[PDB]
RNA sequence: AAGGGAGGCGCGGCCCUUCCAAGGCUAAAUACGCCCCGGGACCGAUAGCGGACCAAGUAGCGCGAGCGAACGGUGAAAAGGACGCCCGGCCGCUCAAAAGACCUGAACCCGGCCGGCGCCGGCCCGCCGGCCCCGUCUCGAAACACGGACCGAGGAGCCACGCGCCGCGGCGAGCCCGAGGGCCCCGCGGCGGAGCGAGCGCGAGACGCCCCGGGCCCGCCGCGCCCCUGCGGGCGUGC
């Protein structure tokens, strides 16, 4: 019997089609 | 690190710990939390009482800082006094020179009465008090005050 | 206990008190943990292109044509499988891999201090790899003032005794063994002394030398103190840096150095001391074990069990 | 063939060693294991076992609980194989001799300013390695919030709360609520 | 150690720079020592090679002194006189073994107006540097 | 319509707090391909872009919309093969070396010379003994169940986020490289610290090495009795 709290995270949107919803931080030292 | 993991100790074993009779298929139970009232009811009733249904009044917009309400116990009041003057306040217990503690300055509103206080008079200024907090303070000789 | 301070000539010219940061316990485990996280925080991301393998047009032919069911280009060529030539990766690499790691501030400081504590031992410096046979002291503090010519910097290093470490570094330059020499990492040199300076222009005289690194005393680098994640580096100290070390640790705010502890030498001494030996007590003697043999064989073997002789021998 | 199944059980695995990467822990363990080997003294035996625990089996002890526990035996040496923290809700601390793996800074200052002593386990192993006039003490192993959720909330004899957030009523208003 | 950040230390880019260089850069890349005597006279350490210079070769299997007959800038090499592949006939023509300009010291220089002037330009600039230092 | 709008539950009335719609302009801090510049614990010719090759969106295919390959490497130097003899071959020539249309040059398969006529075990060696075709689904496979002529190279649990538990490190009634500002220095929330109750709200000490149980305290639901500022306070009883 699994006793886990239910994850409350939303499903990813537009992962391969729409506007780019992934923001990276490789530029913050610059 | 990929080199210390369970999955690579299964090279040369065909199925990778998933079984020959059963196997590894896409979604043999459905996706997510579906089925909680039909074919997962044993799980949901064993581990999640009160997951289905409704309970109580609803508020269309809650005021977080109206409903905010910090609290302090009386077993903590003497630790807000710095360490280097409690010895003196305790030695010269005074009705005419008594320590005044204002707990809104430290960010508390109500004072509850868990614990006990040292035998020494003290004024405590808060915005609301509990009955036995008042009892214990007035029993050690302190005074409760209301602060703006 | 006080460290010595030598001239740019080799003679002994001053004494200076020990900084407290050398009394910290030696933690190879903590230095390894921090070295891993921080050296892993310097990486550049990499990934394949997101269109690779999927710009062509391919669909499965279905069953009934006596061929396997993968997608095929017009004409019949395999595509869109990790097992097809010219297909996509099964799980393409992506730049959203978490490249950095987090370390708490106390743990970082503790790693720096343990690396510095290791640096002050004549045994771990010799066991790390440097050449310390002709050095006066391992806490090595030399007053140099300003060195601007490599020739004078080499002169000081000779006059103190660090000349073989730099020659070890110089005569070890080679071309590395693998693919790495197509990717701007063609040569490898060994590592020698680390010079730490405070108020004194020295970088312009020391930098050219092979296997030498420069560090201003107010900002010390764990990746330089423990190269290879091995702690004991040989450090040439300026007088001012060695004298401002305690000021640096005082400038660290709401921070106290960790508590010093004992060593396995100290455990050994305690145990062999008399206050612990006075409470010992011998064990019972062990059993005596033989291999079974037939007593009835001969007379002495039987007479071990019954000497009277009532039992016949055979 | 031999029958070694009936009347015999599966053997047992326990920690014979600490798995800490800490040299101080490893050295104290080897030393006290030697002392046990050479003297007997179940005191040294229990101390050697306790130095192998897994840090959820080694809760903290506070100065106030220690003062209460050592009351009217104030002349004995308290031995704690864990950290000693401080309790600001106790205005006055008594004089005690405590030996512990670690002390907090505020706990050390309060103990010393009261007048008591702060010992290490090497100090203990030098002055007295077999525990004559020492008392072994430990904290509440079931004080963790994690151990308050073990079980089946929903079963009618549980007395254990569920894990996440549950906004409904079905099965949450007692018996005869399903 | 380099400090300037508009200059690559990348092997791919450096090798592609060495090939596909333009003619002026290639000509500058094909330089050689002056001998000690010309170093004293002109106070200059190196010059771009040219037809009409007399060159003394070492470090190779074709060692000798001769005049520069041809310049093969695509290959970065020079055809010197008298330094050939060993031929098969007793009659058949010579065929030059190509020498690389850094395997030589120039022994005697071809002079003209441009050569004179560029040398004096270079001396004055080296003098500016020597006055600064 | 005339004074009007809003105050996260509708309608009508009285207030309070706070703004002025139905017209307009405006820098900065923010985001980004093509092309240029620098870097990389990335790929190394079936990989990496479809495209590393003097002529790739090329050759080629489709009425058309459109589809779309394969092919990198002599040698330091072309020195890229003298002379002689037969009528393409042989000798030998350049070169360190033919590396001779080219680096190395495996397997599968084949031609000439030489030797002999499946695995395991004993013996020196052709005798004797044992041995069904693997992988798979299956109660059950040598199966007349399916896949597999041969060989090479490629070929399938990785990554991101969320949840639970366990281990280890640091500090501990506290803890914490947010963002940002000057591998170093400074840096808010937040989480923990008190719970229970639909809510108005009220609000925990008494015991205990540890664990388990008992008892008692806090809230929710009910009920004796006394009282001050009162459908409020105190003190008790019960699941
Ligand atoms: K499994
Ligand atoms: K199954
Ligand atoms: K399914
Ligand atoms: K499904
Ligand atoms: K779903
Ligand atoms: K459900
Ligand atoms: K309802
Ligand atoms: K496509
Ligand atoms: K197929
Ligand atoms: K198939
Ligand atoms: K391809
Ligand atoms: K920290
Ligand atoms: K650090
Ligand atoms: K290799
Ligand atoms: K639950
Ligand atoms: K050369
Ligand atoms: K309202
Ligand atoms: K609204
Ligand atoms: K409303
Ligand atoms: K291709
Ligand atoms: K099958
Ligand atoms: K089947
Ligand atoms: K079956
Ligand atoms: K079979
Ligand atoms: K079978
Ligand atoms: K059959
Ligand atoms: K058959
Ligand atoms: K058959
Ligand atoms: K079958
Ligand atoms: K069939
Ligand atoms: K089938
Ligand atoms: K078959
Ligand atoms: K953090
Ligand atoms: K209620
Ligand atoms: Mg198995
Ligand atoms: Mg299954
Ligand atoms: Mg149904
Ligand atoms: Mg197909
Ligand atoms: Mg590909
Ligand atoms: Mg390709
Ligand atoms: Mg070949
Ligand atoms: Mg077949
Ligand atoms: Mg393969």
């Amino acid at each position: 019997g699994r006793n886990v709290a239910f994850s409350n995270m939303r499903r990813y949107k537009c992962t391969n089609k729409g506007p780019n919803l992934i923001k990276n931080w490789f530029n913050q030292p610059a | 690190p990929t080199r210390i993991r369970k999955s690579r100790k299964r090279r040369g074993h065909r199925q990778m710990g998933y079984g020959r009779v059963g196997g590894h298929r896409k979604h043999p139970s459905g996706r997510g939390k579906a089925g909680g009232l039909q074919h997962k009811r044993t799980s949901f009733d064993k581990y999640h009482p009160g997951y289905f249904g409704k309970l109580g009044m609803r508020n269309y917009h809650v005021r977080r800082n109206i409903e905010y309400n910090p609290t302090i116990n009386i077993d903590k009041i003497w630790s807000l006094i710095p360490e280097e003057q409690r010895d003196g306040f305790l030695q010269r217990k005074s009705t005419t020179e008594a320590p005044v503690v204002d707990v809104t300055r430290f960010g508390f509103f109500k004072v509850l009465g868990r614990g006990s206080l040292p035998q020494c008079p003290i004024i405590i200024k808060a915005r609301y008090f509990s009955s036995d907090a008042e009892k214990k303070l007035r029993e050690v000789g302190g005074v409760p005050l209301l602060v703006p | 206990p006080t460290v010595k301070v030598f001239g740019p000539t080799g003679t002994q010219v001053a004494e200076l008190p020990r900084p407290k940061v050398f009394n910290v316990p030696l933690r190879p485990d903590i230095i390894n943990f921090v070295h891993t996280q921080l050296r892993k925080c310097l990486r550049t991301p990499y990934a394949v292109s997101r269109y690779a393998g999927v710009q062509c047009t391919a669909h499965s032919w279905g069953p009934g044509r006596a061929v396997a069911r993968l997608p095929r280009k017009h004409g019949g060529i395999g595509a869109y499988a990790n097992f097809a030539r010219g297909g996509h990766m099964a799980h393409p690499t992506t730049v959203i891999r978490r490249w950095c790691r987090k370390v708490n501030l106390n743990q970082r400081r503790y790693a720096v201090a343990s690396a510095l504590a290791a640096s002050a031992n004549a045994a771990l410096v010799e066991a790390r790899g440097h050449r310390i046979a002709d050095v006066p002291s391992i806490p090595l503090v030399v007053d140099t003032d300003n060195v601007t010519k490599t020739k004078d910097a080499l002169a000081i290093i000779k006059a103190v005794g660090v000349l073989r470490d730099v020659e070890r570094c110089k005569d070890s330059r080679h071309i590395r063994a693998g693919r790495g020499k197509m990717r701007n990492r063609r040569y490898i040199t060994r590592k020698g002394p680390l010079v730490i300076y405070n108020t004194e222009d020295v970088a312009r005289g020391f930098r050219n030398l092979p296997g030498v690194d420069l560090c201003h005393v107010s900002s010390i680098r764990l990746l330089e103190l423990a190269p290879g994640s091995h702690p004991g580096r040989l450090i040439l100290w300026t007088k001012s840096a060695f004298a401002s070390l305690d000021d640096v640790y005082a400038a660290k705010q709401n921070y106290t150095l960790p508590r010093s502890c004992i060593t396995q030498t100290d455990i050994e001494r305690i145990l062999q001391s008399d206050a612990v030996q006075k409470t010992f007590v011998p064990k019972r003697d062990p059993l005596v074990i033989e291999r079974k043999v037939d007593p009835f064989s001969s007379k002495e073997a039987l007479a071990r069990l019954d000497p009277s002789g009532t039992v016949m021998p055979k | 063939g031999i029958d070694l199944k009936t009347g015999i059980k599966k053997r047992k695995v326990e920690r014979k060693e600490p798995k800490s990467p800490n040299p101080y822990i490893r050295l104290l363990h080897n030393a006290f294991k030697v002392v046990y080997e050479n003297t007997g003294e179940d005191f040294t035996k229990v101390l050697t076992k306790r130095l192998c625990l897994s840090k959820t089996n080694r809760p903290v002890l506070s100065v106030s609980r220690l003062a209460h526990l050592m009351h009217k035996r104030e002349d004995k040496i308290a031995v704690v194989a864990s950290t000693v923290t401080n309790d600001e809700r106790l205005v006055t601390i008594p004089r005690m001799t405590i030996c512990a793996l670690k002390f907090s800074a505020t706990a050390r200052s309060r103990i010393e300013k009261a007048g008591g002593r702060c010992m290490s386990f090497d100090e203990l192993l030098a002055e007295k390695p077999t525990g004559d006039n020492c008392v072994l003490l430990q904290g509440r192993r079931s004080c963790r919030a994690v151990c308050k959720k073990f079980g089946s909330p929903g079963r009618p004899n549980s007395h254990v709360k569920p894990k996440g957030e549950h906004k409904g009523r079905r099965g949450a208003r007692g018996r005869h609520s399903w | 150690m380099k400090l300037n950040s508009a200059v690559t230390a990348s092997r791919r880019k450096c090798r592609k720079a060495y090939f596909t260089a333009n003619a002026e850069t290639r000509a500058k890349m094909m330089s050689s020592r002056l001998s000690k005597e010309l170093r004293a006279e002109h106070k200059i350490k190196t010059m771009p090679i040219r037809r009409g210079d007399i060159v003394e070769i070492f470090t190779g299997g074709h060692k000798g002194t001769g005049k520069v007959v041809e310049v093969r800038r695509r290959d970065y090499k020079i055809c010197v006189e008298g330094i050939n592949q060993k031929a098969r006939n007793p009659e058949a023509k010579p065929v030059p073994y190509p020498i690389h300009p850094s395997n030589c010291i120039i022994k005697e220089l071809y002079m003209n107006g441009s050569r004179y002037r560029a040398i004096k330009r270079r001396q004055e600039r080296n003098a500016e540097r020597l006055a600064r230092i």
